[PDB]
């Protein structure tokens, strides 16, 4: 805990890569987080709405 | 300019999927135009 400011830097860098990863799984609301989901699901028109 | 049963008219679209789309005629995906189409019984066959 002397080193606090560069394990700080450690720590940030591993976060905004985490939230940036687990952004992927969000709906944003889409009927799924899945790609292929919806390619299969719906026909052209419906597919490139979601 | 062609000649179907009324019932077929709904898949003269873009991206649309059916029997007429499928084997028959197909519009692209961005189409340009305008879709005509009435009841022509003067042909009744």
């Amino acid at each position: 805990s002397a080193l606090g400011k560069l394990q700080n830097v450690v720590n940030q860098n591993a976060q905004a890569l985490n939230t940036l990863v687990k952004q992927l799984s969000s709906n944003f609301g889409a009927i799924s987080s899945v790609l292929n989901d919806i390619l299969s699901r719906l026909d052209k028109v419906e597919a490139e709405v979601q | 300019s062609f000649v179907i049963r009324g019932d077929e008219v709904r898949q003269i679209a873009p991206g649309q999927t059916g029997k007429i789309a499928d084997y028959n005629y197909k519009l692209p995906d961005d189409f340009t135009g305008c879709v005509i189409a009435w009841n022509s019984n003067n042909l009744d066959n």
